[PDB]
RNA sequence: GAAAUUGUUGAAAGGGAAGGGCAUUUGAUCAGACA
RNA sequence: CGUGGAGGUCAGUGACGAAGCCUAGACCGUAAGGUCGGGUCGAACGGCCUCUAGUGCAGAUCUUGGUGGUAGUAGCAAAUAUUCAAAUGAGAACUUUGAAGACUGAAGUGGGGAAAGGUUCCACGUCAACAGCAGUUGGACGUGGGUUAGUCGAUCCUAAGA
RNA sequence: GUGAACAGCCUCUAGUUGAUAGAAUAAUGUAGAUAAGGGAAGUCGGCAAAAUAGAUCCGUAACUUCGGGAUAAGGAUUGGC
């Protein structure tokens, strides 16, 4: 069991480092998001406030 | 040394110009900071019949003046401050004026 | 195993390592480069005064806009803080390095601080919200601590050529000089 | 301990809401191994979880 | 287990940038060679 | 001159250390580059005569991944507010109980429900991660327990309509 | 409870005490105020702020599709026992 135990603890690092607050965290961000950074905004209605 | 004294406090000359949230929670910092001065100690102890008399008009109506009780007392082993430890109380008085220092005497 | 290049006897000499200790760097950067080289007996003192507001840590390399206080004037800088919890973690270590000397059997007031190293852990990745729907970082910078106590010690014919008429000088004033 | 589970378990039995129910310090050893309904009638009639009767609205004024 | 980037030790320079070219001093360093 | 594979050749080098990598150590070529020493490492790789091509990068607001300066800085300031002792604990501004102080003030910060979510509901254990401070606590993590209908609903009927 | 009222303000039953905190009170801010004499001279412009307000009684113009205009304007008064 504790040779058990100890494989849940080396087997749960690589989730620590990124913040995942479970092993149910698949959360994926998005490289590059498209109202971010495609439009040209002139006089006239824009895309936010 | 055990002594137990008497003690009047003139909480209106600290309390001059504090925020009115913040009368009350100021005037219990006081008196930590007074019992350090006479007895010369850090951790200081205050009965909850205290915490009623500061407390008793509201967080901006604390009294002007308080009449103590601060008793120096030996300390249990293994505590990290040093043997030595005050403990405030207040005695129920008709009028706080008009009282000075008095030593009360043990038995 | 395999610490920083060091410089010092391997026989009188303990260490203690921390890994992965999440503080801030750049606080733990600071709080190791005061207490370098410093005696073992007064390294601890001095840290358990850095909690009582007695004492400060001056910060040299990691401190732009850091607001000034007095207590900087005996390192003589005017910026200076107190980093608690890069402390907390720090003087554990030394009592751990104390403890690993006792073991192997040296003395307690030859012993000081030799080598104290810190650099930076593998990141924290957290993420937070911002205006626009916009997804920022907001990560922590954990870091590695290494240490190395020793005691101390008390203690701190070339061949030269020359031609044969530099070597007949010497014989001419030999022969005269009394 | 923690005792928000008899807190909250008292006030079912006898009634009245979590503000009024009184769990006595002294006694912070006897109440806790308490974790079913029938253990609070009993530590209640006993005398270590009372009632705290109603705050005064009086109507002398009006 | 390369580079960006960082730590510690050691050497060196520094009056409003740094780095480059030609020549030599200074310190550190290094193979060749007479039998 | 250099790189990936092919046909030859040196009966080429190699676990006594092949490639790879680092190296203000050495030599050669005007140059692309070639060779040697030292440190690391552990298993295959060269010279020459030719053959073949997915063959050489600093730039394309280049592509994917990684790391900095800025910087321990901007900030963590709406919703009136917290305080003292005790227990628990390695540890308490934040957990539990008691004593105080206030607030929502019946078109509520209360008591139930429809969409919607799917075990969050409750107990026992327990803190590496999350809860932008903290954590002994949690809507977290680990293991289990828990929804009972002749009358409440669906099921039946029809509306605009399919 | 006050009041015309499910307004606003305070309280009882019920629930919460959660929103990072500690110390000092410089400038500039954001939010909210008061100001001697003069009263729009300010300014694109009375923007903003001040003034008036609930209630009973007296009183109400030009005009008008005769219904309105109208709370027009304006003027006296308000506690307690």
């Amino acid at each position: 069991r504790s040779k058990a135990d100890r494989m849940a603890k080396m087997e749960r690092r690589e989730r620590n480092r990124h913040a995942k607050q479970g092993e149910s965290d698949r959360h994926n961000a998005v490289s590059l998001s498209k109202h971010l950074f495609s439009g040209k905004r002139g006089v006239g209605k824009t895309d936010f406030r | 040394d055990v002594v137990t004294r008497e003690y009047t406090i003139n909480l209106h000359k600290r309390l001059h110009g504090v925020s009115f949230k913040k009368r009350a929670p100021r005037a219990v910092k006081e008196i930590k900071k007074f019992a350090k001065l006479h007895m010369g100690t850090d951790d200081v102890r205050l009965a909850p019949e205290l915490n009623q008399a500061i407390w008793k008009r509201g967080v901006k109506g604390v009294e002007y003046r308080l009449r103590l009780r601060i008793s120096r007392k030996r300390n249990e082993e293994e505590d990290a401050k040093n043997p030595l430890f005050s403990y405030v109380e207040p005695v129920l008085v008709a009028s706080a004026k008009g009282l000075q220092t008095v030593v009360v005497e043990e038995d | 195993a395999r610490y920083g290049a060091t410089s010092t006897n391997p026989a009188k000499s303990a260490s203690a390592r921390g890994s992965y200790l999440r503080v801030s760097f750049k606080n733990t950067r600071e709080t190791a480069q005061a207490i370098n080289g410093w005696e073992l007996t007064k390294a601890q003192k001095y840290l358990e005064q850095v909690l009582d507001h007695q004492r400060a840590i001056p910060f040299r390399r990691f401190n732009s806009s850091i607001g000034r206080t007095a207590q900087g004037k005996e390192f003589g800088v005017t910026k200076a803080r107190w980093p608690a919890k890069s402390v907390k973690f720090v003087q554990g270590l030394l009592q751990n390095a104390a403890a690993n000397a006792e073991a192997k059997g040296l003395d307690a007031t030859k012993l000081y601080v030799s080598h104290i190293q810190v650099n930076q852990a593998p990141k924290q990745r957290r993420r937070t919200y911002r205006a626009h729907g916009r997804i920022n970082k907001y990560e922590s910078s954990p870091s590695h601590i290494e240490l190395v106590v020793t005691e101390k010690e008390e203690a701190v014919k070339k061949v030269v050529r020359l031609t044969s008429r530099q070597r007949g000088r010497i014989a001419a004033q030999k022969r005269i000089a009394a | 301990a923690n005792l928000r589970t008899q807190k909250r378990l008292a006030a079912s039995v006898v009634g009245v809401g979590k503000r009024k129910v009184w769990l006595d310090p002294n006694e912070t050893s006897e109440i806790a191994q308490a974790n079913s309904r029938n253990a609070i009638r009993k530590l209640v009639k006993n005398g270590t979880i009372v009632k705290k009767a109603v705050t005064v609205h009086s109507k002398s004024r009006t």
